[PDB]
């Protein structure tokens, strides 16, 4: 298996019998959900392991797949993260911003919450919150200033969520990375006023993408959010 | 009653409360938000708009934990009444009030039943100024990079323990 860098930093692309999208195991020898783990040689020979990202359990996965320009989650990155369910995703997202990043991570239900807590156990990048992301005032002492407010939500008030969070702990020109899935808030129609809703929350949409083949009636939305306001 | 300026800060630090003054000049404020916005992105430049008047740590991880838990519900523990009692100046018969910026506008109704001379401001302009101090952190602080982040890691896991009873 030969290792090859992705476009963005932290990702990689496993090569072999087939090629596989990967992060780099910031917990070796754990997996999280059951996903492949790829050890690669590189005095006995180094080994490091890497963990394949599969695009169809992970709406993020899926916008890299669809050839995002700008992901705003890289090494080093403070990353909020809301609609951390069990931290399958968010473990990805750990593995990319590595040991000089943070992932908080945000979960109201409590069954996927205590498994997100569970897996936060082997990663000191990931901050888990345990809390509802309407109000963010009740965990801000827990979060500090972010790079990237990433959003899987799925929420019909989502549009709201994600402008509270922002607002409060996203730093000026930092990127908004949001999943949209029509049915849960025609297809075009919504995401066309989900967008207008992030441009008066003051965010501008950089790209937007389908995450077909991997997923129906989704929309991946990259923005940047300018905090003096739109120029 | 009309709007008056911003006088001090408070913060809610991870590790414990900070209270800012806030030296920032605020006539006609409105008609220069833009550009006070961009002075607050550079440390520099936000070291004109505000200085500390005191950090009080909690004495340990419980301490901590009960005040995450006061905080996130709108409430006064007895750390935060005590920055507030030792810090805000008060009240005299030269000068009756003082504003004092918070984030949270649920938290203003609990810190005024405690001192009802303090008005609470939640505007745009102390959000704005919170989040510089979100931003700037450390640098803020006589005693490092990750100090902040590593109290977060230890308060947000207790937290969120708390709640799904771990």
């Amino acid at each position: 298996v030969v290792i090859e860098p992705h476009r963005h930093a932290g990702v990689y692309i496993a090569r072999g019998k087939e090629d596989l999208l990967v992060t780099k195991n910031m917990a070796p020898g754990e997996s999280v959900y059951g996903e492949k783990r790829i050890s690669v040689e590189e005095v006995p020979p180094t080994k490091v392991e890497y963990r394949v990202w599969n695009p169809f359990r992970s709406k993020l996965a899926a916008g890299i797949m669809g050839g995002l320009d700008e992901l705003f989650i890289a090494p080093g990155k403070k990353v909020l993260y809301l609609g951390a369910a069990s931290g399958t995703s968010v473990s990805h997202v750990s593995d990319v911003v590595g040991p000089e990043g943070v992932v908080y991570a945000v979960e109201f239900s409590h069954r996927p919450g205590r498994e997100l807590i569970s897996m936060a156990k082997k990663r000191p990048n990931i901050i888990p919150i345990i809390e509802d992301a309407r109000h963010p005032q009740k965990y801000r002492m827990l979060i500090g200033m972010v790079d990237c407010v990433f959003a899987d939500v799925a929420q019909p008030d989502q549009a709201r969520i994600i402008a509270l969070n922002s607002h409060m702990f996203l730093k000026d020109q930092g990127g908004v990375v949001i999943s949209i899935k029509a049915n849960c808030i025609d297809a075009e129609t919504v995401f066309a006023r989900e967008v207008q809703k992030l441009r008066e929350e003051r965010i501008k949409p950089l790209e937007q993408l389908t995450l077909e083949p991997y997923e129906r009636d989704h929309c991946i939305v990259v923005g940047r959010y300018m905090r003096s306001g739109l120029k | 009653g009309a709007m008056a300026p911003i006088e001090y800060l408070l913060f809610e630090e991870p590790t414990g409360y900070a209270v800012f003054k806030v030296k920032l000049q605020q006539d006609d404020i409105g008609s220069r938000l833009k550009e006070v916005q961009e002075q607050i992105n550079d440390f520099g430049a936000f070291t004109k708009l505000i200085e500390l008047v005191s950090f009080a740590p909690f004495k340990g991880a419980a301490e901590a934990l009960e005040n995450a838990n006061d905080i996130s519900e709108g409430l006064v523990s007895e750390s935060l009444k005590a920055i507030l009692d030792l810090n805000l100046p008060k009240a005299s018969s030269k000068k009756k009030n003082i504003t004092l910026a918070i984030s949270d506008k649920n938290l203003g109704p609990s810190i005024k039943e405690e001192f009802p001379y303090v008005d609470c401001i939640s505007n745009e302009l102390a959000q704005d100024l919170i989040r510089g101090v979100r931003l700037h952190g450390e640098k803020l602080f006589k005693g490092q990079s990750g100090d902040l982040e590593r109290a977060q890691l230890g308060l947000g896991h207790a937290y969120s323990r708390a709640k799904v009873k771990f």
